[PDB]
């Protein structure tokens, strides 16, 4: 009893305009800006409160999995419809999406023709007016500018219409990904002191989709923890489409601009999937993730070269840098260096989930993937490789004291007698502080400042893996200026003075900060040493005090620490 | 030109209907119109005659 | 002699393709519709 | 009907035409007062005509 | 910016300062900010985000400086007055040599915004660019309002603002957030184009671009349906229609009748006013009136073709609209309901005038007269001013704030006054100006904030009552001519007499202030004057002057006798009112004792005053003569002639009459 009425209203409303379908662009904008009115609007409220949208956002693959919905398509297109149906059929034949999704995208593009036309190059009269205003400032393109008549006559053509439809399809894919990501973010890390309507909507959406009830002493995370593989599997199709464009698509449309747009869309979709996975993982921080999923994920990354094949181009650097940072973040998250070391040193069973530590095959796969990544000569694998090297360095010693399953791994790839490869990898990673520099860059692209690529909460929860890595790595490599500047660039991110506000947020966002005063490893090694090295080493203590005073303004329990 | 004509027509419609709109078949708007015609023609005569008068000054060399 | 032709053409074309000149008509039309409604109302009022 | 309405229409705010009712009233009141004072003079003369007998 | 914000709080920590010092510092800061704004168009930044943040900051500073100067007209805004004045003189009438140096930054910002690609990542840069665009738009709006004020006939910035709107027409396509601010700016440009044909906007926008912008904006926030962006788009549409814009108005009303035009949705919203938010209903009705008064032939035609859905809803609203809504659940909704009723009455009156011009107003008027109950309840009666609480608040504010007065928070008419809690008192600034010391916040949401909000709501209600007064005045004036035949005379005469009595009672009861609202003297007298005029022309009065004349006599006694003062129109209209009243009485004993007061104390005193002043006068003397003539005709005087001989002989009027005759 889950229909697409609210999801895909009747075509008569879309055509007559009596009800504009809530495209994913508007939902993504409303979830990104956190607007109260829009989020509490009746239309969007009914759209999100529907179980159909919940099932769709919990299974995005089904939204574009190739299926045979000819009957539904014919029933919807029956009772300017001929052109709409023709475009929908052409898109469904070109791309593997279903006919319903193609029809919906075509309807959305039809309703959004005004924007697609206004985002086009301006006319000649406009360029003349701009030149008259100007009496630097040369962001025009008069060599290709044309009049409005020839711009409109070319807009109504068939090739241009199909190109605009494909561009709108890619934009709607990106908007759906961003919208579901922001929705998961707002539902998991909801900020306190929000309007009553927002809290009620959050509770309703949770109880309807994942049965996550705050009044229950133990909510049902099952349906929320099952969102990691749902996107880790879709990343496969994302990279497959990135490395190969649709074959059924006409060759005339496969131009340089179209290829670049497709690559950027695939990279954005992969980044959003990785972010959703990282969120679903950090939702359960202390417990381990199912090793059956990490095995396949590490095999995927091994095969794809950590998405370096699609990101190897020089025209996607702005999207590659954040993509590589998020890949490293999710790798360090699923690695759980902190919990892994706790288990290796404590030997007590967590009971939350079985880790990959009991499977030698997963260890072999991870080791060969790290080896291939380091041999390929890629920087994105620097922090992941370093971390893995540390883990192996702790497993070696664990074996020396016992001289059980991990022993199989340690003896399978000839890693028991010699420790040369991991040591050389760590040496190369620490040489010239390349690992620290790349970690600082990732934190900058995964921070809270305006330079960050994601929302403030996203970066706040992403810096946790790097902070834990520095925590467990601090007692191994000695205190030195490079790790300190790295941690400073991580925690502070390089924000300005006016980027400090007393806006109370969720405790989760403040976790990454309070951990400095919660865990003894990050308290007696960085904070105490930073205080002791003053005013001799002024920048670390100064930046630490600055970030602490900026983050603990509302925290009355730690307001007098600075 | 066409649009301008449409405009003028509409203006005429509004003025005529506003001034009188309970007998559009009446002799007033008739006299008005014919009399306007005469005005225009008289203007033409005046202007062109003035032009010819000006043209004679050239021969007065 | 083509230059002279396109010069004249450019001049007249430039004279036509102006914001103000084109705008005046549009402004005029609404400016007329105002009087249209006003007159029709005042007419209906004094339609006795 | 609509044709004649659009033909005899004037480009001007409607709230100004209805306002003319005030002017018209101010111009009618004068004649109305003159009729009052004439029917009054008349009445007076009548009552005098009934006083003499 | 922080220094200017701190100086804005001139109602207070500050040991070692003075007005002159702060004024000089503010002037220097303004000069430095203007120099930075003029020089930023030449620096080469490593990235665009730095220049964007700089432009945002300087624009926000200039906007906060401009708004603070015109938001109030008291001395509180004198510390930053030389600075605001400087910035305005430099951004409204700059020299022709450096005129483009101050405008190129805004053009470059708009260009960078209209050609920035859409990206799901980097939300910081996105929000910074959005705030920069909103600040630039607010600054443009502030400059336009400043130019509109102070009487600026030649605005050289309008030529550049037109070509900036040329880009702002496409800018919203990149981000929906810009849809409201952009429209606001456009509305302010149109307002400056009204009080100044204007430059054709279609020449700058373009046919295709203009049609695309219209098709994008015609749907008022359809996917969400918010109230703020709705009122914004309705005020924008009303302003665009009110001005000389004709191409855009036609394309927005017709839609290329109306099938996808703004009106097709405005009717859909009007047919659900019973449940729609009253706040948006006011803006919708304002748009309807703006489209009717300037483009009636289309709006009225479409409404008559679809009157079956609008007249029924109007009747429903009228019948179930109580008069005294304060006592019931709701205090701020009273002003909104009054404004909605006033707009509905105005629209009904306009359509009735159009129908009368078309000779089709009989049945509609006969059906509408049965819906005037809310008018009879809360129409001409403006006694809901409640001067008691206003005076109490004024005294309480003058006792706690000796330096700052309650009248100091009066708006300078810089921005269109909202019909909310900030109609007269500037609450948006007061919240940050008086919230520094204890007393503004108050326990349990008490103190001066709630009282100021209630006073603003009462003032908005009074304004809505005045609007309804004008609307019902026009409606009844046209109905008196419409309902000339001998039918429905009973209810008609009852309503007219009730209106006259309410007006005469309000003329005696507590009056509103003259500095806030318009003087009512001579504004509501001609209404009853013409009403009684037409009712006498119809000769359908119940000769019930025994009580109606008492209010007129009390008014004439308590008017201070301004026979020849500046209040000459008021005296003349009162004289005409009493003339028509005593004439109606003549058509009808207990009347003579009640009408001898005018013959003894009124006519003689006014005649003596006129004779003494004349040593203007002709018409007043003729009116007094007509009054006496029509008053000496009442039947009750033909027997009390004995009793009146002495009162008429006591003043010796014959001597002064013969003297003036000489």
């Amino acid at each position: 009893t889950l229909t697409d009425r609210t999801y895909l209203p009747p075509l008569e409303d879309c055509l007559t305009g009596r009800t504009v379908i809530l495209s994913w662009r508007l939902v993504a904008s409303a979830l990104e800006d956190a607007d109260l009115a829009r989020l509490t609007s009746p239309a969007l409220s009914t759209f999100l409160r529907d179980g159909f949208v919940h099932e769709l956002l919990k299974h995005p693959a089904r939204v574009f999995e190739p299926k045979d919905l000819k009957q539904e398509f014919e029933t919807k297109t029956s009772s300017g419809v001929d052109t709409i149906k023709k475009d929908a059929l052409w898109l469904a034949d070109a791309v593997a999406i279903n006919q319903v999704a193609a029809l919906r995208i075509v309807l959305i593009e039809y309703q959004t023709r005004a924007h697609s036309h206004l985002v086009l190059p301006l006319s000649t009269q406009d360029v003349a007016n701009i030149q008259e205003a100007a009496g630097i400032l040369s962001l025009l393109n008069p060599a290709s500018a044309v009049d409005a008549e020839t711009m409109w006559c070319d807009f109504e053509t068939e090739a241009r219409r199909r190109e605009r439809i494909l561009a709108t399809y890619l934009s709607e894919r990106r908007s759906f990904t961003a919208a579901v990501d922001a929705l998961v973010t707002f539902l998991l890390h909801s900020a306190p002191g929000q309007h009553k309507d927002l809290d009620s909507l959050r509770r309703a959406l949770l109880k309807d989709a994942f049965a996550f009830d705050e009044d229950l002493d133990v909510p049902d995370r099952s349906k929320l923890l099952t969102m990691a593989p749902t996107y880790m599997n879709l990343v496969e199709d994302c990279i497959a489409r990135a490395q190969a464009l649709p074959a059924k698509l006409g060759e005339s449309f496969k131009t340089e601009a179209f290829e670049l747009d497709w690559l950027r869309t695939a990279i954005t979709e992969a980044v959003h999937s990785l972010s959703i996975a990282f969120q679903a993982l950090d939702l359960d921080t202390p417990y381990f993730a199912p090793h059956e999923l990490l095995s396949e994920w590490f095999e995927l990354m091994n095969s794809s070269l950590f998405l370096e094949s699609i990101l190897g181009f020089e025209v996607v650097a702005d999207l590659a840098m954040p993509a590589r940072s998020l890949v490293s973040a999710i790798c360090l998250k699923m690695l759980n260096i902190d919990r892994t070391i706790q288990f290796l040193h404590d030997f007590d069973y967590p009971d939350g989930e079985e880790p990959y530590l009991l499977s030698s095959q997963t260890l072999n796969k991870i080791h060969t993937a790290v080896t291939n990544a380091v041999n390929s000569g890629v920087a994105a694998s620097l922090p992941v490789a370093f971390a893995w090297s540390l883990i192996v360095h702790q497993m070696h010693l664990g074996y020396q004291e016992r001289a059980s399953p991990y022993d199989d791994f340690l003896r399978e790839q000839r890693l028991d007698n010699d420790i040369a490869p991991v040591e050389q990898i760590a040496m190369l990673a620490t040489s010239r502080g390349q690992v620290y520099q790349v970690m600082s860059e990732m934190a900058l692209c995964l921070g809270t400042t305006h330079e960050a690529a994601f929302r403030p909460a996203v970066g706040a929860r992403a810096r946790l893996v790097f902070q834990d890595l520095l925590k467990r790595a601090a007692y191994l490599i000695p205190y030195q200026d490079e790790p300190v500047f790295s941690l400073l660039a991580i925690l502070a991110t390089g924000r300005q003075y006016w980027d400090v506000t007393d806006a109370l947020s969720a405790s989760s966002l403040n976790q990454v900060y309070t951990d400095m005063l919660d865990d003894e490893t990050l308290f007696t090694q960085f904070t105490m040493q930073a205080i002791n090295r003053f005013p001799y080493e002024f920048n670390p203590f100064s930046v630490l005090c600055r970030v602490l005073a900026a983050a603990l303004i509302t925290n009355k329990d730690k307001a007098d620490v600075v | 030109g066409k649009d301008l004509a449409k405009m003028i027509k509409e203006i005429n419609d509004m003025s005529n209907t506003l001034s009188k709109g309970s007998k559009p078949d009446d002799p007033l708007t008739q006299i008005v119109r014919v009399l306007n015609g005469h005005l225009a023609q008289l203007q033409w005569i005046d202007t062109n005659a003035a032009a010819l008068q000006a043209k004679v000054a050239a021969a007065q060399k | 002699d083509e230059d002279e032709l396109k010069q004249k053409l450019q001049q007249i074309d430039k004279t036509l393709n102006d914001p103000a000149q084109g705008s005046r008509l549009e402004e005029l039309w609404s400016r007329l519709i105002v009087l249209r409604g006003y007159a029709e109302d005042l007419k209906d009022q004094i339609n006795q | 009907d609509v044709d004649t309405y659009l033909s005899n229409l004037q480009t001007k705010t409607t709230l100004s035409m209805i306002a003319d009712g005030l002017e018209r009233s101010a111009r009618d009141f004068d004649a109305f007062l003159e009729e009052n004072v004439t029917l009054e003079w008349e009445a007076q003369r009548k009552r005098i005509y009934q006083h003499f007998g | 910016a922080a220094l200017i914000d701190s100086a804005a709080c001139s109602a207070v920590p500050w040991l070692g300062t003075s007005e002159k010092i702060l004024s000089r510092v503010a002037l220097a800061i303004a000069q430095a900010a203007l120099d930075v704004y003029e020089s930023t168009t030449t620096w080469r930044f490593r990235s665009e985000l730095d220049r964007s943040i700089l432009v945002r900051d300087v624009v926000g500073l200039m906007h906060k400086l401009v708004v603070h100067a015109h938001t109030l007209s008291s001395h509180l805004t004198s510390t930053l007055s030389p600075a605001a004045a400087h910035i305005i003189s430099s951004f409204l009438t700059p020299p022709p040599s450096a005129s483009s140096l101050r405008f190129q930054p805004l053009l470059g910002t708009l260009l960078v915004a209209l050609i920035t690609p859409r990206a799901t990542l980097y939300p910081g840069q996105s929000r910074i660019l959005a705030e920069r665009v909103t600040s630039v738009l607010a600054f443009c709006t502030s400059l336009l309002r400043a130019a509109d004020f102070l009487g600026q006939t030649h605005i050289p910035l309008q030529t550049h603002l037109f070509q900036s709107a040329c880009l702002l027409a496409r800018l919203p396509a990149a981000n929906a957030v810009y849809r409201a601010p952009v429209l606001e700016l456009l509305r302010a440009l149109v307002e400056v184009a009204g009080r100044a044909e204007p430059p054709s906007l279609l020449g700058y926008l373009g046919s295709h671009a203009a049609r695309s912008f219209i098709s994008l904006v015609e749907g008022i926030d359809k996917p969400f349906g918010r109230v703020e962006h709705a009122v914004v788009t309705w005020r924008f549409f009303a302003a665009v229609i009110r001005n000389r814009q004709q191409w855009m108005a036609g394309c927005l009303l017709t839609g290329r009748v109306g099938e996808g035009s703004v009106l097709a949705a405005a009717m859909e919203r009007l047919r659900e006013v019973k449940s729609l938010d009253v706040q948006e209903a006011v803006a919708v009705m304002d748009f309807v009136v703006s489209a009717q008064n300037y483009w009636p032939w289309t709006i009225f035609a479409v409404r008559k073709e679809k009157e079956v859905v609008d007249a029924l809803r109007g009747y429903v609203r009228g019948l179930k609209a109580p008069g005294m809504v304060m006592k019931t659940d709701g205090a701020a909704a009273a002003a909104f309901q009054a404004r909605i009723a006033a707009y509905v009455a105005e629209t009904f009156a306009m359509q009735l005038y159009h129908m009368r011009q078309m000779r089709q107003a009989e049945k509609f008027a006969g059906e509408l007269v049965a819906d005037l109950d809310y008018f009879l309840r809360e129409g001409v009666m403006v006694w809901g001013y409640n001067a008691s609480l206003h005076g109490n608040f004024a005294r309480n504010f003058a006792k706690r704030f000796p330096g700052v007065e309650v009248d100091d928070f009066k708006r300078t008419m810089w921005l269109p006054r909202e019909l909310g809690k900030g109609y007269y008192y500037a609450l948006e600034v007061a919240e940050q100006m008086l919230g520094f010391d204890a007393g503004w916040g108050g326990v349990k949401q008490s103190g001066f904030r709630k009282e100021m909000e209630t006073a603003n709501l009462n003032l908005s209600l009074v304004e809505a009552q005045v609007s309804l007064f004008h609307a019902w005045e026009y409606l009844l004036l046209e109905l008196t001519l419409s309902l000339l035949p001998k039918k429905e005379n009973a209810a008609f005469a009852r309503q007219v007499l009730q209106v006259v009595e309410q007006c005469l009672e309000a003329n005696q009861r507590s009056q509103p202030p003259e500095n806030i609202f318009v003087v009512l003297g001579h504004a509501r007298a001609g209404l009853a004057l013409t009403l009684l005029q037409r009712l006498a022309d119809a000769n359908q009065l119940p000769r019930d002057v025994t009580h109606l004349l008492a209010l007129v006599s009390s008014a004439i006694h308590a008017v201070e006798n301004p026979f020849g003062a500046n209040d000459l129109p008021y005296f003349r209209t009162l004289l005409k009112i009493l003339f028509v009243v005593l004439r109606a009485a003549k058509q009808g004993v207990a009347i003579t004792q009640q009408v001898l007061t005018i013959l003894d104390r009124v006519v003689a005193r006014c005649f003596r005053a006129l004779a003494a002043l004349v040593h203007t006068a002709p018409e007043d003397l003729a009116l007094i003569t007509a009054i006496l003539q029509a008053c000496l005709s009442v039947p009750g005087i033909e027997q009390c002639q004995v009793q009146v001989l002495n009162i008429m002989a006591a003043h010796d009027v014959f001597q002064v009459a013969v003297a003036l005759f000489s």
